[PDB]
């Protein structure tokens, strides 16, 4: 949705052949996909939220305890029985307490006894997994054009659905031509191994073999009016006091503790139909049908003003904000990036054509400036407007920035950030197909590790390495090891 | 949270059965079974870290042993 | 009742000393300032200088600074006033009014006393 | 118990930020210095126990490590 | 707790991650540590829950 | 016979007038009125403006 | 022109109301009404009775 | 009872050959004195209630710039010179502009000019010294008679007034005789090296160099009309712009640098008298002329009963407080203590001779019972009543405690902290000399040291100590270190 | 007079608490530790001089805490 | 206090005079050498302190130096 200044918003620039990119689509954060001769446009994916949700498993975490019995027997007699242990309503525990002629037994010693009590559960938490096929990715494309109002307006742009069931989709921009959509929306986030259980008015996604993992007490979870509770024990305890008597009380209500369980569990919108954020999506780009809005139009022959001070965003990006002060409205901006001490055209736009569209209307231009000092020209002639303007940073600066963020990248999506940004490619297909086994067999052996637990395997990796002699084991020790404390040290983003 | 410090290992032992002894008494060890048949790539790792730290058998069972029971706790 | 009194009207010739007197009770007398104001017959208002009797301090007037000199004698409460060599020129009538101590009470002055009118003639 | 289980070192990484990611990054560390220095006693035998079973210093030190982590969280 | 109560070493109940009052019998309390409860969610790093 | 309350934690909780205060980048840290106020529980972060 | 004032500094300041509460040993703390107030800076201090 | 529970007193006991014992009395914190036939008695000092101060000179903390008069001489010329300068009320700095034409010289280049300001000051501080001539000390002295509510009452003694002028008293208690104070307030604390200053209503104790040193504008006191300041400039700032003008600017109130300047300064009370708190003498405690409240007093014969629930000190001496249910109003307690069935009677009881007095009021005795469990019995027979207290310990923490006690005397205390207890011993007194040697050579190297250099010096000492071949050496070097590690641990108390 | 030379080298003290002990305890270690927070390069060059000055390992360590110690404290 | 961390060092500088460059180019170099003055006796303890860490002449001499710099801008 036109984000600018999001700190996300990932340029992508170029196309492969058949004019097509492929790039993958985060919810935190934009894509800006600027080609030759073609509007530029920041796309995202918006929301992804599943239309309807099947309840697989529901645990409760309170428990009210009521028809509480109790049968005994003497020492030699054995075990005692209730006629309710095998009604699955009631949960209990056989104990040993000490009978005499004081507790009406005739023979001393250790007797059997067993109490069973009424279980039910005044509040659930109803895990509901989430069928593949009936997602809904919604995927929002701005067309980049220059507007007045849109520098980082949330709210304008083109949606376009993405399911599984149609998921090439072309969204007609405005007088931008008709972009195509070639999605996967069948190859994020594996909602097939995930439970989206909902607590009470907050759901959470949380990985499908944890949710089976939980010690409460569980449902079928078939929407019937009487439950049957399995493995109550969890919740109820039984006391057995000094050994003379049992008494069974409700551990009480475990949804602080189920909420401190949930820790690193992504969160999710649960306000009428589900909504799930935190979602990635692999739309494949064709713009073989964009076209640009003013290629037929002249070229301004009037000056322009600053209505706004420039500003830098986060990835080294200025904007400008113009007002054309004359009277052929349909136009084109001529844009000069004019370096320092030189007329070098070193700095170029990321508005594709900056467009004046009446003389009121406002129009905010993105261009990316040099590295050094520069002045930049927006019009014709000895009167046009020169911005000067000093980005600050190196090129230097830039290669660790992107090397960092696409690190980044590769640590949430894992073998999928190969094909961000990916224009085809045979190397870089190799690449990808070599970090999907390599990734595989990490992720095999580092599921489950703690945010600390990886820094200090990875330390101890490091330390191995640097004392092994056998020079193929210690570089691969070492390098595994600086890996392992990327990961430890990005991991729970 | 508040339920990973549990009152346990202090001072104060008496004849009454404390609260949840019976269920209290396996819950750290019924996690560290279930985390480690849940997640069996870790046990090969753990041998690994063992192997190459432990010069005697003893030192690598304990630092297997240890690698073992830390983890799934640390989680 | 918090109030100002002078020490009462005074004449002397040019070229004599005056200690011109006022007396403060009804308040904490520590926590403000005398601000010793003066006025000619039929002139402007002139503040002179002002004293903190919590401890001594005195910020004279540019024009005043070595002419006056003022003491603030706290075991009696009184802010006393003296002139080293009074001239024909300084004619007036002698305020002493009570402030605030930090910067939004500098200049504001309340429970002036009555004024000590000191005539300078031959 | 439940929270003795957290859902951390799953394969669910995104970019948003996870429930309670902050306050649960360090809940564990707290913990285990808590209880450390709650029960300095403890220590002294850890590095008995170290220095009895680990003939070089970085035995020692692993051992050492792994004794002080998994007691206070066995807890 | 609320009608079951429980003998609990003294340095133990110093040390339970919940945030404590003076136990004044005091009709307003002033929670300490109350940032033990309430869990802050920076969501997409735009706005703050 | 008599017992001296000394502590008392708590466990459940409801929160209410929730505020909001922001600032610009370079500006600095952001500050509502009622972070001194001991009822109020608050939290800083950065967002992107 | 048109600067645009934030972080005001106090350089001086004033108290005017100072208000005490001491408990006994084995009470707990010493809480005041005046301690949720956002005008009030005050500090624990323990006093062998 | 005025000092029970005070959290800082320290028990002496024992006297010499004369029966007397010499102590030193800080403010913070009492002695009490027993003996084997000496009643138990609490002696604590009060104030020193300095009088007649001189004041030697005045700093002042915010002035005034008046009179701002100038002088510029053209270039090539000798310096500006302002009849100001010579005046004493003035503050003038020399400084260099450029003069031109434009400025009316004739010839150019940098020319000399002089800004004559007329310093006012308006608030300032007054340094007094007070002279040991003048010095006072007022000690309350408390033989804690077994008395109704007189536990800890801070208003209720005997007071003895020790000047330097009759230092030798003698006070008259009401009952018990008439105790000795044979003391010497000159080397209590060095009132000639201090400087009382007083800013506003609050002042401070001072060290004189300190306050001589202090960067800020003096006179001498001498309550003179105008006074001449000396060393203006502190306050004064002269800023030259661009070498074509200066200007003069007051700094402003020094307030606050000035209260930051005194951390670590003693505060000290102004009004109602100088009455300086946090000071310290020796006195020598005659008790040769000391009683006891009727040794001869026939012993009770009737049961006590409690009145209030037993409380143990902070120093583990118990507080019984008992009503007399007997008819025979003056009468001698019979105390008695036992432990584990055996008569050891290792408790000791610290009120020497508890005596009830009326027989109405209900009479209160602080004893001091065996580490173990004690059975404490205030009667004759089987109505006696009985007291068991369990007093949690070990004698080996009691003389660590003691020990630590000790250190932080002879830290707050130098030379003369080996005169606290002192019966003037012959090893007591060597201990005495050799340590005030070693200190002075000490206090010598590490005078000004502040609180975190002091440790971080002793850790390096200890270093070097450790790592030195030369054990003669090695030895010296670790004990000094670890003396100064201690030192900065229990520094700015 | 100026904060520069507060007065806490004189070897007077007392039982007593001196003016503002507590802040003034901690306030100089506190500006050091801010100073370098706020410029981390002087870390590097103080690192570089005590590495091109100390042979000992007692050397360079005691040149870098002082050179890290001066330069804050100096300013 | 604020005092105590000047404006010194920051790379704001100007063709035009700063405010109390004069004092405060000296200040500091004043106050140092007020305190190593009034205290001899550290020049002792400094001049120890280097003799013995300090194996060549230019770590003497440079130990001596920040010694005695470091401590009365320590105070
Ligand atoms: C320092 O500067 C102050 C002014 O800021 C000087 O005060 C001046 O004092 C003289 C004293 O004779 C005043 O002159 C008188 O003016 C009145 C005006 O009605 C006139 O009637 C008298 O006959 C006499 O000429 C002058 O007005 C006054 N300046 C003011 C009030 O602005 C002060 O003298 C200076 N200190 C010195 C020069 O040492
Ligand atoms: C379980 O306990 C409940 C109440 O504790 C029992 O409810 C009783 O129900 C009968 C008729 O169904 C009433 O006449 C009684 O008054 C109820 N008891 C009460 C209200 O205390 C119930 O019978 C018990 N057993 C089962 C199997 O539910
Ligand atoms: C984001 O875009 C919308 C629509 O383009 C803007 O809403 C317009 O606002 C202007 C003036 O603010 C009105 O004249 C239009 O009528 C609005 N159009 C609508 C509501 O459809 C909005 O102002 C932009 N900015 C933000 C922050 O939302
Ligand atoms: C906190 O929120 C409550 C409600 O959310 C506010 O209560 C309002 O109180 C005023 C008068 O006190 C009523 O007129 C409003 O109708 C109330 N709002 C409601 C009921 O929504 C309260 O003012 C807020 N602020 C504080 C400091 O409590
Ligand atoms: C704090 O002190 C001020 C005065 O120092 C108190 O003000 C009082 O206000 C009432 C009316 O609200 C007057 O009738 C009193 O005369 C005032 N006191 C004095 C000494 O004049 C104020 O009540 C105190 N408490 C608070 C919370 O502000």
């Amino acid at each position: 949705m036109r984000c600018v200044g999001v700190g996300n918003r990932d340029f992508v620039e170029g196309l492969s052949g058949a004019t097509w990119v492929d790039v993958v689509l985060e919810h935190g954060g934009c894509v800006t996909t600027m080609a030759k001769n073609k509007p530029t446009l920041d796309i995202e994916l918006q929301k992804t939220e599943a239309t309807q949700l099947a309840t697989l498993r529901k645990l409760c975490i309170e428990g009210k305890i009521t028809n509480v019995t109790t049968d005994s027997r003497c020492p030699t007699q054995g075990e005692a029985i209730l006629p309710e242990e095998q009604d699955q309503n009631y949960v209990c525990k056989h104990t040993y307490v000490d009978r005499g002629w004081g507790n009406g037994c005739g023979l001393f010693g250790k007797g059997s006894l067993v109490t069973c009590a009424k279980f039910q559960c005044l509040e659930l938490i109803e895990g509901k997994v989430v069928q593949h096929e009936n997602l809904k990715y919604t995927v929002i494309i701005t067309v980049h054009t220059g507007d007045q109002h849109q520098v980082g307006n949330e709210t304008q742009g083109v949606t376009a659905e993405i399911t599984p069931q149609a998921s090439t989709v072309e969204a007609i921009l405005p007088e931008y031509g008709t972009l195509g959509l070639e999605c996967s929306p069948r190859t994020g986030l594996d909602f097939n191994e995930m439970i989206l259980l909902t607590m009470k008015n907050k759901a959470w996604m949380v990985h499908r073999q944890w949710f089976f993992d939980l010690p409460l007490p569980w449902t079928s979870g078939a929407t019937t009016e009487t439950p049957t509770w399995n493995k109550k024990e969890l919740l109820v305890t039984f006391k057995n006091a000094h050994a003379k008597k049992q008494e069974v009380v409700v551990l009480g209500s475990q949804e602080g503790a189920m909420h401190t369980a949930l820790t690193g569990a992504t969160e999710i919108q649960t306000s009428g139909g589900t909504s799930i954020f935190a979602g990635h999506l692999k739309c494949r780009l064709k713009m073989d049908k964009l076209e640009l809005k003013g290629m037929s139009y002249a070229m301004c022959s009037n000056a322009f003003v600053l209505k706004k001070e420039v500003s830098e965003t986060q990835h080294g990006t200025i904007l400008i904000k113009v007002e054309y002060k004359g009277e052929d409205a349909p136009c084109k901006i001529p844009f000069s990036t004019e370096d320092g001490q030189g007329k070098a055209h070193n700095g170029r736009l990321i508005t594709a054509n900056p467009v004046v569209t009446k003389k009121e209307e406002l129009v905010n231009i993105e261009a990316e400036p040099p590295f050094g000092e520069s002045n930049i020209i927006i019009g014709i002639g000895d009167k046009a407007l020169r911005i000067n303007w000093y980005k600050k940073g190196s090129s230097i600066g830039k290669m660790f920035e992107a090397t960092a963020r696409g690190a980044r990248r590769m640590a949430i999506l894992g073998d999928t950030a190969w094909d961000f940004g990916s224009v085809g490619g045979v190397l870089n297909s190799l690449g990808k197909m070599v970090h999907q086994i390599f990734g595989s067999a990490y992720t095999a052996l580092f599921s489950g590790v703690s945010w600390i637990m990886k820094i200090g395997i990875g330390v101890l990796l490091t330390w191995i390495g640097l004392n092994s002699k056998n020079t193929s084991m210690s570089f691969s020790c070492i390098v595994i090891g600086i890996i392992t404390l990327y990961l430890g040290a990005v991991v729970q983003a | 949270s508040v339920a990973l410090a549990p009152h346990v290992g202090m001072g104060l032992d008496t004849r009454a059965q404390t609260w949840m002894s019976a269920e209290g008494a396996w819950r750290q060890i019924e996690k560290v079974e279930t985390w480690a048949f849940r997640h069996p790539g870790f046990t090969i790792l753990a041998l690994f870290l063992a192997h190459y730290i432990g010069t005697s058998l003893t030192q690598k069972v304990v630092i297997f042993i240890l690698l073992m029971l830390v983890t799934p706790s640390m989680t | 009742q918090v109030q100002l009194v002078q020490s009462g009207a005074e004449v002397k010739k040019p070229g004599a000393p005056v200690k011109v007197s006022c007396e403060a009770s009804g308040y904490t007398f520590t926590d403000y300032f005398i601000h010793w104001v003066r006025q000619a017959p039929g002139q402007g208002l002139e503040w002179m200088g002002w004293i903190n009797p919590i401890s001594g301090g005195t910020n004279y007037h540019p024009r005043f600074h070595g002419g006056v000199t003022m003491t603030r004698d706290t075991s009696m409460k009184v802010a006393y006033m003296e002139l080293k060599r009074l001239t024909s020129d300084d004619t007036a009538v002698y305020f002493c009014a009570r402030g605030r101590d930090f910067r939004g009470g500098y200049s504001q002055l309340d429970y002036w006393g009555q004024g000590t009118l000191v005539t300078v003639s031959s």
